[PDB]
């Protein structure tokens, strides 16, 4: 389940390469 | 798997000088029996080694067998056998397939505990009794188990923690065992007989080494 | 009879003592004592046999596929497919 | 006494029955399913404690007699007595009431958290508790096994006294061994390519 | 002793426990018994039995081979 | 020494020249193969040797340990398969710059 | 204890005047083979449950019962392996921006 | 496990 949320940070990680 | 007429030897055995050795017999829900010894008795037939052989036709076996081991003289706490399950088959042959019953979310959002349940798809005939085991480990924490067409019973309880149960880790093994031809189905024999029970992130982890594969060789 | 070479990735061979001599693909690869009564991979994809009789003994094969999932083209497992591909090959 | 259901913390009186004196062996056992029989005394003494336990004796009588401080669902299980066979003289089967929730889910239907008091297409089981360690909480529960009619589980229960809040929504709703701690380790190599 | 069981690792004493600094637990329903998520815990069986405790098989660790080493150190020395 | 054909998946047996051959699984429709081959199809992971024609299975003293899934339409899933893996996700991205 | 692996490394405490000699798991230990050996301060071993039990010293003669003090250290260790104790994964990060720093 | 990628990942990332 924590992995869904590694995603969840994931995407966060990826909009924070994006607004970068 | 013992089918009728045939011959089946099962084992028990002690290494720290256990001066009395005996089978015990427990048929599940009303019974429990003793089976003859001989350190130096229907249907059934070296201070180390201690053998159980089949060597007749009867068919109401029905029952778990129990392996005892004990000193002589001092207080005499008693040590037991795991257990043993035999077969009884009059092509028609058929061991009774087991199946597992895996809990939904809906009991983890509610109580956030887990429950787990495995059958055995049942038949007209009976000899089929005892209970499971758990990711090759066998858990002694939490456990437990226990009409039809006129052409026995028996399922399994655990109690499990939501964070117990979500893996596909904490593999559930469940068989109730036939320990152990003309007919286009394999030989009665065969093998353990079992319904089993996130690593999927974890293969897909290592399929994405793949990309970690593929970094490496552009560099 | 034999039968002694049985198979948490574990690889046994029972009912032998003293010296035991661990043989993958018929080669000389590892030496096991007395107090110990396993071996361990460490898919093991692999041909063994265990020598503490007469030339070792029943040979046994292995090989594991990983993915207990993977039945068919299971829609969890093929978006997790998917989306990682995409992403790690659009990179 | 019979399978007696008690509410948990309860003193115990649970007894052996025997008609010999000629023998040498007295001690309790906890039976599971498929653990076979463990044996947890030393009274082959009268007076023997060891946490919970503790039993008197009486071979004028006939009758053992055990007691339980403070039972626990780890009580829930046949509680037996001990040629040198083990001549379980009487034995007890007992079960104990983890009370303080009651609800239906669908896996198969299984019942559960009723704490109290609680046609061949479908197959039930009777209620049983158990000892939860981890957390120790416990639960009873029942399943309702059936493939044939489409059963569901308000209408496989209604033989079934639900109790009056039993939650029914029907319709609706570690890591060990190498490869996950990789997985914690390799994430180093999983971002540099960034960039790259 | 003490015993792993499901979730959490325990530590089980016959009598009450004391504790000395190190990852600090949470107490069970049970007061002879102890949970936790090292420290030493005295018990008794009288006579008195200290037992210190430090567990290796972990829910959050990491654990590789020197190739692997050899891995982490190029990774991270070109991520530099 | 048992070794797989690639097309149904097809698990093979060879083994000494046999005038009959026969086989042990471990009215099933799945169960249907042709010479030396042995297919499954819809495997399960429930308790779902081979020898030439003789009187006991010992002959064949090698065994095999099988733990895998054989279907249709399906690639092969191996360590080496990761490569083919690999392969499917260079061909995708030259497939998505297309 | 104080714990390496480099072969793991074992820490006892010292005594005054006192020889020293280790128990495992219930069992002797050498110091027989060469992944076994002990002859100063340390105690050498790690194979996963197999070595997993209590690892203490004891005393010439008065052993095992004066003895209340016991480790129990159970382990996996696998083999050629990375020193690292459950909250360490700072430290692990630790190292490598060492690394990173030079 | 994911306090990994929480740590600081999450925290930079919300402001
Ligand atoms: C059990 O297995 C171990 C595996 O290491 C054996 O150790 C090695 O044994 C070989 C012989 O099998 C030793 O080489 C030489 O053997 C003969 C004895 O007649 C002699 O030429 C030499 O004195 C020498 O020992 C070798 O030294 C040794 N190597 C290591 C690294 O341990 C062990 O001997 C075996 N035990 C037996 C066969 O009883
Ligand atoms: C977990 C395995 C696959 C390791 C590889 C990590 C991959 C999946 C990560 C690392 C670098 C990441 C990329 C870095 C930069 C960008 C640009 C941004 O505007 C959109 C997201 C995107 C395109 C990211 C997508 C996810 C990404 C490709
Ligand atoms: C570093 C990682 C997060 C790479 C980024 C890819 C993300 C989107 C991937 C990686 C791991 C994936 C998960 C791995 C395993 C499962 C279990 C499966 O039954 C449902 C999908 C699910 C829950 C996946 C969802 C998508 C997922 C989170
Ligand atoms: C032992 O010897 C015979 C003759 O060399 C050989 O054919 C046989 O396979 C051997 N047994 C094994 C390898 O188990």
């Amino acid at each position: 389940l924590c992995y869904l949320l590694d995603g969840i940070l994931f995407i966060y990680g990826v909009i924070l390469t994006a607004l970068f | 798997v013992l089918k009728t007429g045939q011959s089946m030897t099962l084992q028990c055995a002690q290494d720290m000088n256990h001066e009395y050795m005996s089978w015990y017999r427990q048929d599940p829900g009303m019974g429990l029996r003793l089976i003859h010894y001989s350190v130096g008795p229907n249907g059934y037939n070296t201070t180390e080694d201690f053998p159980l052989r089949l060597l007749s036709a009867a068919p109401s076996q029905t029952s778990v067998y129990f392996c005892a081991s004990s000193y002589v003289g001092n207080t005499g706490e008693l040590f037991f056998g795991e257990g043993s399950r035999l077969t009884v088959l009059e092509k028609n042959v058929f061991p009774p397939e087991v199946a597992v019953f895996e809990p939904s979310e809906a009991e983890i959002s509610h109580t956030q505990k887990a429950t787990l349940v495995c059958l055995a798809t049942g038949f007209y005939p009976d000899h089929v009794e005892l209970s499971w085991w758990v990711n090759g480990k066998e858990v002694h924490s939490g456990v437990s188990t226990d009409k039809e067409q006129p052409a026995y019973c028996l399922s399994s309880r655990l109690r499990v923690s939501a964070t117990f149960w979500q893996n596909p880790r904490n593999h559930f093994r469940c068989q109730v065992q036939f320990y152990g031809w003309t007919q286009d189905r394999a030989k009665p024999v065969t093998q353990i007989v079992s319904a089993e029970a996130v690593l999927s992130a974890t293969i897909l982890y290592e399929i994405l080494l793949g990309k970690a594969t593929l970094y490496a060789v552009l560099v | 009879g034999n039968h002694l070479v049985k198979v948490s990735v574990l690889l046994t061979c029972d009912a032998e003592a003293k010296n035991i001599t661990w043989f993958k693909d018929g080669k000389m690869i590892g030496f096991l004592t007395e107090d110990k009564k396993k071996w361990n991979l460490g898919d093991p994809r692999g041909m063994y046999q265990c020598k503490g009789s007469q030339n070792k003994s029943k040979p046994l094969q292995v090989y594991y596929r990983m993915c207990q999932n993977c039945i068919e083209l299971n829609a969890a497992t093929i978006s997790g497919f998917l989306f990682a591909e995409i992403v790690s090959i659009f990179v | 006494p019979a399978a007696l259901s008690v509410p948990e913390g309860e003193n115990l009186v649970l007894n052996c029955s025997f008609t010999d004196s000629a023998i040498y062996n007295l001690q309790w056992f906890r039976q599971d399913p498929g653990k076979g029989l463990t044996s947890l005394l030393l009274i082959q003494q009268r007076e023997q404690t060891s946490g919970r336990l503790n039993a008197s004796l009486d071979k004028s009588s006939g009758r053992s007699t055990l007691y339980i401080a403070a039972s626990q669902p780890g009580d829930s299980a046949t509680y037996l007595c001990a040629s040198y066979i083990p001549t379980f003289g009487r034995g007890t089967s007992l079960i104990v009431h983890p009370y303080i929730d009651p609800a239906v889910y669908q896996l198969v239907c299984l019942f559960t958290d009723f704490d109290s008091q609680t046609d061949s297409d479908v197959y039930i089981t009777d209620k049983t508790v158990l000892d939860m360690r981890s957390m120790d909480f416990k639960s009873n529960s029942a399943v309702a096994w059936s493939n044939k009619s489409d059963f569901a589980c308000a209408n496989a229960f209604n033989n079934s006294i639900i109790p009056e809040d039993t939650f029914f929504p029907s319709p609706e709703s570690t890591n060990l061994n190498f490869q996950n701690l990789s997985v914690i380790g390799f994430r180093i190599l999983l971002l540099k390519v960034a960039g790259f | 002793p003490i015993e792993e069981l499901e979730d959490r690792v325990f530590v089980n004493c016959n009598t009450s426990i004391t504790w000395v600094e190190g990852t600090v637990g949470t107490l069970l329903s049970d007061i002879t018994r102890l949970d936790l998520g090292r420290g030493i815990y005295r018990c008794n069986g009288d006579k008195e039995s200290t037992v210190q405790v430090h567990y290796r098989m972990c829910q959050s660790c990491v654990e590789l081979d020197p190739a692997t080493v050899a891995g982490i150190i190029v990774t991270d020395v070109i991520a530099t | 020494p048992y070794k797989v054909s690639i097309s149904t998946v097809i698990l093979t047996c060879p083994q000494y020249p046999g005038s009959e051959i026969l086989w042990q699984h471990n009215d099933d429709k799945n169960i249907g193969s042709d010479e030396d081959h042995l297919s499954l199809k819809e495997f399960s992971e429930l308790e779902q040797v081979c020898y030439p024609r003789g009187s006991k299975p010992e002959d064949a003293n090698f065994y095999l340990y099988l733990r895998a899934r054989v279907c249709e339409n399906c690639m092969e899933m191996d360590v080496m398969s990761v490569a083919t893996i690999v392969i499917v996700d260079i061909c995708i991205t030259g497939g998505l710059l297309l």
